[PDB]
């Protein structure tokens, strides 16, 4: 999420799981 | 032109409700041919060769091109929606309708011959016969209900008068609490009657187009059989003497008959049909009578034990029907048949092997059978793969019944796919599906 | 004409994948 | 040609009329009509109509009483304009608007604390199937145009079905590897299960074209957190390269009628006919005709034939009124036949073109088939069995077999050219589920009943 | 004192003209309408036509209506058209008119488009013996 060109499959994975779950 | 059947099969009939299936009543194949083509059977021999069928669109699609009768069917797809009493399917079905009416059920199963019927249709021209029986006194294995059920139905009471053929008064206990009552006025006439109780109805009525006429302007009428019929035996006296439209739209006014001669003439009347007195025959209000048979078998299957008992009562009847049709079917791969039981019926695509004694039973297609496996006078039906070590004593079965090694059951009633354990009993049908 | 008939649908003449009717009539 | 549907969209000029665009990324097409379209797979579990709603809404219908055919496969689709959002520093999907096609297509953000105008990427039309043999079968004799695909590969579910296995083995089939794959029902399933999810994925897409494919999960059941594919629905954007100039050949997929019991003879209209433009461009004004036209068995048991032609007077596009039509996407035609012959796809299969483009009508055929599963016997010499060609299913009857050859006659008229696809199921069971494909090699021509008064 | 008569016709049209063809033999008839008596020009279902007329005159009323499709029939013979009558000139009641009313609503709820978004189909089993 920090840059634009790509993105990491797992890092997107966390990001989204954490801001389903808490917020 | 001397008639227009319609058979009826409108989801229930008359009450589905009354037990539980997975398969829609009229596509049920009891006997290895589907129940709703047995009075087909006996209209096409009579010699009609028109019927007005009245179903819903999901039987249309189910039956799926199976039979090919010389009749001319005219299907036509009832709305689905809930429900819909008899008398509103005849209400829709309306524009067709030119001559007199054969109005018939979807579950008759019988051996009567249609002769006495029209016969007295023709001789004392009235509006109404009906074919009923002396109640069948039902006594037979319990239909898996634990040996434990009673159930209370009204008395319904039936007053054919001297020679059992004219019809005075019809009601049931349902809504009487103690005692009966009468007019009164009708004693004077006919000093001596009779009642009978506990009787058998068959909804095979012959009407006439008034009474079709009358029904469709008036609104309350919903059934057929529940309340149209009483209302006629009821009017059949009831104010006669003061009418024998705009109120009511009273029955009595959509009468109008004579005797002219155009393309059809008559004779002189003076000593053609009975002639003994200036006119006896030309002139009817409303007249209602029966022909009440003794014996033979004229069932119709509307609950389970009713259906046990017309399975299990008509393999004779069969051969009489169609004798060229034997009761094994060499489509069937069977490998023994000196323990086959006789007088049993077998279906296509069936596999047996040692100790496969199908005895006085019945069975459908796709069935798979290993040694030690008996029917005896039960119901196998479809896609059904039993092993060694099986058993039944009479129940039904249904797609993808399954059992497995030792399975040995006394009235073995089972639904769709419910896989059965090794040493089992069902003692007690029920339901499990 | 034979034991073979099996309605079962509609035989509608307008189909245009099987046409039995009047098709082109002209003068 | 000339089109604008409504005042977001800039309207084309009917002046020029040249084929020299020939570019899929054309301003008044990746705003006007969906040009790319792509498919969507993945059998059971999934429920993919929800997801296809969360981007589009609604789609596909039915008539319940079809009438005539009754035989019409069922295929659904329907269109969106995705257009990204266009934003200095955007943390995607903050890069991300797309929604249906009423938004113009420069659209001025609204977004709060940034402005700007935002342009769209590209007329997307997505389709589907709720059946699972029907959907391989009519796409694998070139009935379904599609340019990529996506799986849904259901998360409420056990390890990957054999239902994912037929997928594949389709997709090897079809030589296409712009597929890509999204993890479903990720709310449900927690770490440890998603974790393992993820691991058969990649387990099971080793082998195939598929392999190294994006996936990315959606929380599809509830239809909520949809960030991710909000955002790779804009950044996996694969070019979908489309030639556009040549001839002009339709197949027709329903028709149907929009008069009114009740109208007068002055508001009387002709019967519309929707389906799928292969190739060519479409013209308003222009000579359309129907090669098998009305068959009529005669005496003699030949057809009538007759490629009946009428002059187009109205092409339109879901809501919006458009002229000179291009391949892509599925589109409706407003003949100027009469109506009795439109009316509840009475006629379906057809092929629609200009005149001089009619190919050849062969009835009696020979093909190439190719057997899939494993062991299977060979093809059965004098057989019946029902045979599937463009969006047309029929009752064949194969002649002669030469080993791995065979040749087959036609129990109905059949407009093909040689060379197409061909697809065959046999009747077993209570229905025929389907045994084989391939590719047909030549064929003896039916007689040349193209005639005319 | 007044009197309602309706006919039946079915027209098609299967040349290169098409519907402009039969929308251009339909309203010819119309156009041979007298002055007192109007005849309306009315669709049910294609390729079906209703005619229906008020009038105080039997006969002046049947023979136009009869001329009246014999031009249309002549009409679109010369178009390589269809032309069959089916219902003869015929007194009409109200029943008539109501049952027909009832029937054209049924119709036209029949034609009506349906919506198929189900994701389900029943296709397992598709035979037809």
């Amino acid at each position: 999420a920090g840059s634009e060109r790509d993105y990491t499959y797992e890092e997107l994975l966390n990001r989204v799981f954490n801001i389903m779950r808490e917020k | 032109m001397e008639f227009q059947a319609v058979v009826m099969a409108v989801g229930g009939g008359s009450r589905m409700t009354d037990l539980t299936s997975s398969i829609p009543k009229p596509l049920l194949p009891v006997g290895n041919k589907p129940l709703i083509w047995y009075p087909l059977n006996l209209l096409e021999r009579v010699g009609f060769e028109e019927v007005i069928v009245v179903t819903t669109r999901d039987v249309q699609k189910a039956l799926c091109a199976e039979f090919k009768m010389k009749m001319k069917p005219d299907i036509v797809c009832i709305p689905d929606d809930a429900d819909m009493g008899t008398a509103d399917s005849l209400r829709y079905i309306y524009p067709k309708l030119k001559t007199d009416v054969l109005v018939l059920s979807c579950d008759l199963i019988t051996d009567v011959a249609l002769h006495e019927v029209v016969d007295l249709f023709r001789a004392y021209d009235a509006s109404l016969a009906m074919l009923m029986r002396k109640g069948q006194d039902s006594i037979e294995p319990v239909p898996g209900q634990k040996g434990k059920k009673k159930a209370v139905e009204q008395r319904d009471f039936i007053g054919v008068d001297s020679t059992g053929k004219r019809l005075l008064f019809m009601a049931n206990e349902a809504d009487l609490d103690e005692e009966l009552v009468i007019k009164g006025s009708i004693l004077q006439k006919h000093p001596r009657i009779r009642f009978h109780t506990g009787l058998v109805d068959a909804h095979l009525y012959c009407l006439k187009k008034y009474i079709v006429d009358f029904l469709m302007e008036n609104g309350s009428i919903t059934s057929i059989r529940s309340e149209l019929i009483p209302y006629l035996v009821r009017k059949q006296f009831s104010s006669a003497s003061s009418q024998q439209e705009l109120k009511s739209l009273d029955i009595y006014s959509f009468i109008k008959e004579a005797n002219t001669l155009n393309l059809a003439p008559y004779d002189a009347c003076w000593n053609a049909c009975r002639g003994d007195r200036w006119e006896d025959l030309s002139r009817s209000q409303v007249r209602c009578y029966v022909h009440i048979m003794k014996e033979g078998l004229c069932s119709r299957v509307s609950t389970l034990g009713l259906y046990m008992e017309a399975n299990r009562q008509v393999p004779k009847l069969l051969s009489a029907l169609c004798p060229e049709e034997p009761p094994v079917h060499s489509s069937a791969q069977i490998v023994s048949k000196h323990l086959v039981g006789v007088d049993s019926l077998i279906g296509p695509e069936t596999q047996i092997g040692e100790k496969s004694s199908i005895k006085r039973s019945v069975i459908g297609s796709s069935c798979l059978i290993k040694d030690r496996v008996t029917i005896t006078n039960c119901l196998l039906m479809n896609s059904v793969t039993v092993e060694e070590g099986s058993n039944i004593q009479g129940s039904v079965i249904c797609n993808n019944a399954v059992i497995e090694k030792g399975a040995d059951i006394k009235d073995c009633l089972i639904g769709s796919g419910q896989r059965i354990e090794a040493k089992a009993k069902r003692v007690n049908e029920v339901i499990v599906g | 004409g034979l034991h073979l008939w099996n309605s079962f649908c509609s035989v509608d003449p307008y189909n245009p994948q099987n046409f039995t009717a009047t098709i082109q009539t002209a003068a | 040609g000339v089109t604008l549907g409504q005042p977001h969209l800039s309207r084309q000029d009917l002046t020029t009329l040249d084929v020299t665009k020939l570019t899929p990324l054309s301003h008044e097409v990746i705003s006007r009509q969906a040009t790319i379209n792509i498919g969507t797979i993945g059998h059971v579990a999934h429920g993919k109509s929800t997801v296809v709603k969360a981007i589009s809404g609604v789609h596909t219908v039915r008539f319940k009483n079809e009438l005539e055919r009754n035989i019409t496969i069922k295929l659904g689709y329907a269109n969106a304009k995705i257009y990204k959002l266009d934003d200095p520093s955007c943390p995607r999907p903050e890069c991300y608007r797309s929604c249906g096609s009423s938004t113009p297509d420069e659209f001025p953000t609204d977004i709060p604390g940034t402005k700007g105008n935002f342009k769209l990427v590209r007329h997307v039309s997505f389709v589907d199937c709720p059946g699972h043999d029907i959907l391989m079968a009519t796409m694998l004799n070139g009935a379904a145009v599609m340019d990529a695909a996506l799986l849904l590969i259901a998360g409420n579910e056990s390890c990957p079905q054999p239902q994912t296995s037929e997928h594949l083995a389709a997709i090897e089939i079809m030589k296409l590897k712009h597929i890509l794959i999204l993890q479903n029902k990720i709310d449900l399933v927690k770490e440890s299960q998603a974790k393992e999810q993820y691991e058969q994925i990649l387990a099971f897409v080793q082998g195939t074209v598929a392999e190294g494919a994006p996936i990315i999960p959606i929380s599809a059941q509830l239809k909520y957190n949809i960030e991710v594919v909000c955002e790779y629905i804009v950044k996996k954007i694969p070019v979908p390269p489309r030639d556009f100039t040549s001839e002009p050949r339709l197949i027709v997929i329903r028709s149907f009628d929009v008069n009114k019991p009740g109208c007068e003879v002055d508001d009387l209209k002709g019967g519309v006919a929707g389906g799928s433009i292969l190739k060519g461009v479409l013209k308003v004004g222009q000579e359309i005709e129907v090669r098998p036209g009305i068959v009529s068995k005669d005496s003699e048991g030949k057809l009538m034939c007759k490629p009946i032609f009428s002059k187009i007077v109205s092409l339109f596009a879901e809501h919006n009124d458009l002229q000179y039509a291009a391949p892509g996407g599925l589109i409706g035609v407003g003949t100027k036949i009469d109506p009795t012959l439109c009316r509840a796809d009475r006629m379906v299969g057809q092929v629609l073109g200009a005149v001089g483009a009619l190919p050849e009508i062969f009835t009696e055929l020979e093909i190439s088939y190719f057997l899939l599963r494993a062991k299977v016997q060979k093809l059965s010499k004098n057989e019946v069995l029902m045979v599937n060609i463009g969006s047309l299913s029929t009752g064949g009857r194969v002649s002669a077999v030469k080993a791995d050859l065979g040749k087959i006659v036609l129990t109905n008229p059949v407009c093909t050219e040689v060379g197409e696809k061909i697809a065959l199921s046999r009747r077993v069971e209570k229905h025929w589920r389907l045994i084989g494909w391939g590719q047909i090699r030549r064929g003896v021509t039916i007689k040349p009943t193209v005639d005319d008064d | 004192q007044a009197v309602k008569i309706r006919a039946d016709i079915e027209v098609a049209c299967y040349g290169y003209e098409g519907i402009d063809a039969v929308k251009e033999a339909l309203r010819a008839g119309l156009n041979c309408s007298t002055e007192n008596m109007p005849i309306k020009i009315n669709l049910i279902a294609p390729p079906r036509y209703v005619m229906t007329t008020t009038t105080l005159e039997r006969t002046e009323g049947l023979s136009v209506l009869s001329q009246a499709m014999a031009v249309i029939k002549e009409k679109i013979e010369e178009k390589r058209g269809v032309f069959n009558v089916q219902m003869e000139p015929k007194v009409v009641t109200d029943t008539d008119e109501t049952e027909l009313a009832r029937q054209m609503e049924r119709l036209e709820r029949e034609n009506a488009e349906v919506d198929g978004d189900d994701d389900a189909e029943e296709m397992e089993a598709k035979a037809e013996d």
